[PDB]
RNA sequence: GGGAGACUGGAAUUCCUGGUGUAGCGGUGGAAUGCGCAGAUAUCAGGAGGAACACCGGUGGCGAAGGCGGGUCUCUGGGCAGUAACUGACGCUGAGGAGCGAAAGCGUGGGGAGCGAACAGGAUUAGAUACCCUGGUAGUCCACGCCGUAAACGGUGGGUACUAGGUGUGGGUUUCCUUGGGAUCCGUGCCGUAGCUAACGCAUUAAGUACCCCGCCUGGGGAGUACGGCCGCAAGG
């Protein structure tokens, strides 16, 4: 989870947000747990 | 690799060629 | 003399000068100015209070005939066109409309070598 | 172009026309005129214009300039000829009316193809066509100076005029000189560049082939007596001993047509360079 | 290069038997008929230099397929030598 | 496809930025403008690596494998450890 | 034969009455050489995008013809040596 | 943009060199042609886009 | 954007003409050589000409390598997939040789807008024959021909079977959904273990595991120089 302190040539699939807001961090975490159940559920 | 070798082969060129431009009439005349 | 309800104005801002003419809609101009001739000389002419004050006394001088609007028509990039038309707008003069009329080559004439300093 | 080898010291680097495009190597019988050297003498029979003299005696071949006549009757181009007096080869015309004429044969004109004047003709090189139908901007050659006159303006080989945008009764051309004149619009054109554009570019080689083309020694001069040419001899190789001037004491200076003539019709000049 | 008409003729014309596309003699045929062809464009446009590596490399081709109708039947080979009037 | 909104991606917050001298000068791929002195972000391209990222991870998942998590700071501790515990997976606090 | 698409952009001065025959008669050169099927579809008088010899408006058309390349380039070149004509524009419709 | 799109996808739509309105819906308000990035399309039907606002261009359909 | 030939158009710079129009414009970290008061700079209309075709335009496409993108028309080379029909070893390399071959330069006839070798001056410096500024001849452009030189770099030759893979991109086909995913073969990317190396780094597009072929080397300068020979109008290789 990158932000305006993050090198784009380190990161190879930049996630833009923030890291920095709590609930904005929940929310990413909430969003890719949802995402990886739904790959889950695939198997 | 590094370019100390390079400047050396650009110098010993430089030298040659001024050296031909230098002769070029006395060549020519020789081989007229 | 003649009378003239409202025109355009043409704000040519280099790295170097700002030059404002106002002219009537068919194209004659009729009160130009600029930083040479307001006092400032050289470096001291890409400045933007040069430019303002250029902007300054060609509203004056339009005033001076009957300008009352006029629809601006900005140059390339130079600092100074911001406060030239603020100028504009202060002196008493109206904007009505702002465009950046900027000749943009299509890669046409080769441009000059790049400045090694 | 033919570079002939350097056998003996007269053919070192000479050429000559490949001679190309050319189908007959006589003339028409019927359109040959006699004419005979004047070696540049006048009336008075003095020397008038030097650097004339003997020469190889050749035939006129009767060229229409004007094509007035014959609009709507074509024409089949019969052979390509070579002509003297000119500087680029002939074409002869097999008019669907019966009689034959000539023509300066502009650059791609091949043999059979037809041509056709007038006014509804279309525009290829070959065929005449007033300015006033032909487009501005086309190519054009050996057009007129006035209505009806005859064709006085890019008849050299290789030459050809550049039509620009007309405006009223009067198009403005661009003579292969440069020079931008008007013309009133009522003249007859041809379209087309002139043929045998490999011309100026043969190396005679020798002064032979000059001298049967009728080109007489030039000297010059500084090898002259002061009785003879302003630039005197002197002793030794003279620079001249003042400036260039003609040998009967003309400067190199304009030398153009007296002051205010007739030449409203001109809008710029040529570009020295 | 070369349309369905004008190709199916020749191989119908130069082929082994019926339905017969690839045989050494077809394949010969077809090549001497697009360098032809591509002889031809190259005297229209005389400065491809992109048509000409392709004519090479069909003359290639067609040297190496001679040399191996030669390699296997003599008669066969100067058959179709004759025949095309190729040498 | 799409999953999230922009408008609650706008409503958390996920979008402020760090100071002037915390800034990336190569990150000129992803800021749209400065308001505040607070670099913002885009949100197409956000969008679409979302997606392209989703597409990773199916992949690997389909293939085999897990995500795995880390975290250092003490404001996220307890959260990160509940999402693990809840969907079996790495964690660290 | 191959199938082409001209637009064409003629004078805007001249009158929609004289459009479809100048087309005709621009056209019968082809239809007497190649013959092939016609579709013409007139909607002039449409504003231009810039000026073009000086000009607003132009009159706009379509043809399609389903002939040879030397016949097409023949229409061609007699649109553009036409007066009437100001542009005209040659397409290929079965691929390019 | 982001989408795959309307052409490669909807194929139910051609391109041509006549259709304005198609043309000035992907064309930007300066008359400029939008990046792929922002039209969000594949590359034949871009470079076809392309190709159709040139010839608009061209025949004087558009203020370039 | 594979090449060649032909046609055609826009932006932009320069010049000229017809209007408006003043005492500055160009230029630099500051200053003038330059353009003006003979009407400079600047704006509207018209005309002349030549290079290149903004935006689409990119870790994207093609080509054997250079290299190639305004639009239209004629020809043509190369490559991919599917059907899998056809001859059935005809497969790969290649000493000499032949062809193509970045830019620069020369001859012929043109054109030359801008840029710009040399050349003139303005400015700093103790000295500027340069970095900066002002004009500009060859050159950059067209057709016919020439020398075969580049860091022509992926500094990595062409061909064949294999080596966890992970993941964007271009193309042609299939099973599962019914717009989304798996499989299929080639190119183009970036990481990565096994393996290779002196380390950097390569790592299915090898620099790894194996083989056929061509060229090169046995220390740096001397010297890629002299001699003789070959190509070449000349430079030059
Ligand atoms: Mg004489
Ligand atoms: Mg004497
Ligand atoms: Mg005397
Ligand atoms: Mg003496
Ligand atoms: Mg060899
Ligand atoms: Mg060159
Ligand atoms: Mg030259
Ligand atoms: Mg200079
Ligand atoms: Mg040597």
């Amino acid at each position: 989870i990158l932000d305006t302190n993050c090198d784009p040539d380190v990161v190879d699939y930049p996630i833009p947000g923030n890291d920095d807001a709590i609930r904005s961090a929940a929310l990413l975490t909430k969003v890719i747990a949802s995402a990886v159940a739904e790959g889950l559920q695939a198997r | 690799g590094s370019v100390i070798k390079k400047r050396r082969k650009r110098m010993s060129k430089k030298k040659h060629r001024k050296l031909l431009r230098r002769t070029r009439v006395q060549r020519r005349k020789l081989g007229k | 003399k003649k009378n003239v309800p409202h025109g355009a104005a043409h704000i040519k801002s280099t790295f170097n000068n700002t030059i404002v003419s106002i002219t009537d809609p068919q194209g004659n101009v009729i009160a130009w100015a600029s930083s040479g001739h307001v006092g400032f000389k050289g470096s001291r002419k890409s400045t933007p209070f040069a430019a303002q004050l250029a902007a300054e006394n060609a509203a004056r001088k339009a005033q001076e005939h009957g300008v009352k609007k006029v629809d601006v028509f900005v140059k390339g990039p130079g600092s100074g066109r911001e406060t030239a038309i603020r100028s504009l707008q202060a002196a008493g003069l109206e904007v009505g409309t702002i465009s950046d009329v900027t000749p943009q080559p299509h890669n046409g004439c080769r441009p000059p070598k790049r400045r090694r300093v | 172009i033919r570079k002939y080898k350097p056998t003996t010291p007269g053919r070192r680097g000479a050429s000559v026309s490949d001679f190309a495009e050319i189908t007959r190597s006589t003339p028409e019988k019927s359109l040959v005129r006699p004419l005979h050297g004047k070696g540049g003498r006048n009336a008075h029979g003095r020397i008038t214009t030097r650097h004339k003299g003997g020469g190889h005696k050749r035939a006129y071949r009767v060229i229409d300039f004007r094509r007035h006549d014959k609009d709507g009757v074509n024409a089949k181009v019969a052979h390509i000829e070579y002509d003297p007096n000119r500087t680029a080869n002939i074409a002869l015309l097999h008019y669907l009316d019966g009689e034959k004429r000539y023509i300066i044969a502009p650059q791609g004109l091949k043999q059979g193809d037809v041509i056709e004047s007038g006014a509804n003709a279309d525009i290829k090189p070959g065929n005449n066509l007033p300015l006033r139908n032909i487009p501005a901007g086309t190519v054009i050659h050996a057009v007129e100076l006035r209505p009806g006159g005859g064709a006085k303006l890019a008849r050299s080989a290789g030459v050809s005029i550049q039509l620009l945008g007309k405006e009223g009764t009067y198009a403005a051309l661009r003579m292969p000189s440069g020079e931008i004149r008007r013309v009133d619009v009522r003249c007859r054109a041809t379209v087309g560049e002139v043929g045998n554009a490999e011309q100026s570019n043969i190396n005679w080689g020798k002064a032979g082939r000059m001298r049967w083309k009728g080109k007489r020694p030039t000297v010059r001069g500084v090898v002259m007596n002061p009785v003879d040419h302003p630039h005197g001899g002197g002793e030794g190789k003279t620079s001249g001993g003042r400036h260039p001037v003609s040998p009967w004491g003309k400067p190199e200076g304009r030398t153009r047509k007296p002051n205010k003539p007739s030449d409203k019709l001109i809008v710029r000049r040529r570009r020295t360079g | 290069a070369l349309t369905a008409e004008q190709k199916k003729e020749i191989l119908g014309q130069y082929g082994l038997h019926d339905t017969d596309t690839g045989s050494p003699e077809a394949q010969v045929a077809l090549l001497t008929k697009r360098i032809q062809d591509l002889t031809e464009h190259l005297k229209v446009h005389k400065h491809d230099h992109h048509s000409r590596r392709g004519l090479l490399l069909l003359v290639g081709r067609r040297r190496r397929l001679l040399k191996y109708v030669a390699q296997v039947d003599v008669a066969r080979y100067r058959s179709l030598i004759e025949r095309l009037g190729l040498r | 496809m799409a999953v999230v909104t922009m408008k609650q991606l706008l409503d958390s917050g996920a979008h402020f930025g760090h100071q002037t001298r915390r800034w990336n000068p190569k990150m000129k791929r992803f800021i749209f403008t400065d308001r505040n002195g607070i670099y913002i972000i885009d949100l197409q391209q956000t969008l679409t690596y979302i997606d392209k990222a989703y597409e990773f991870v199916k992949e690997t998942v389909a293939h085999g494998g897990t995500v795995l998590f880390v975290g250092t700071k003490k404001q996220a501790q307890e959260s990160i450890a509940e999402e693990a515990t809840r969907v079996g997976m790495p964690y660290v606090n | 034969m191959r199938p082409y698409e001209i637009m064409v952009i003629l004078d805007p001065t001249l009158d929609e009455r004289t459009v479809a025959p100048s087309l005709e008669t621009f056209l019968n050169v082809i239809r007497k050489d190649g013959g092939t099927v016609d579709k013409v579809d007139i909607w002039g008088r449409r504003r231009l995008a810039y000026e073009i010899a000086k000009h607003a408006e132009g009159i706009y058309a379509v043809i399609d013809v389903k002939a040879e390349p030397a016949t097409v380039s023949e229409l061609d070149r007699q649109l553009n040596l036409n007066e009437s004509v100001l542009r005209t524009k040659v397409l290929r419709t079965d691929k390019h | 943009k982001t989408r795959k799109c309307v052409f490669c996808s909807k194929k139910g739509q051609t391109i041509d060199y006549k259709d304005t309105a198609l043309l000035r819906t992907y064309i930007s308000e300066r008359g400029k042609i939008r990046a792929r990035r922002v039209t969000g399309n594949c590359v034949q039907h871009q470079r076809d886009i392309a190709v159709a606002v040139k010839n608009a261009r061209e025949v004087a359909l558009l203020p370039f």
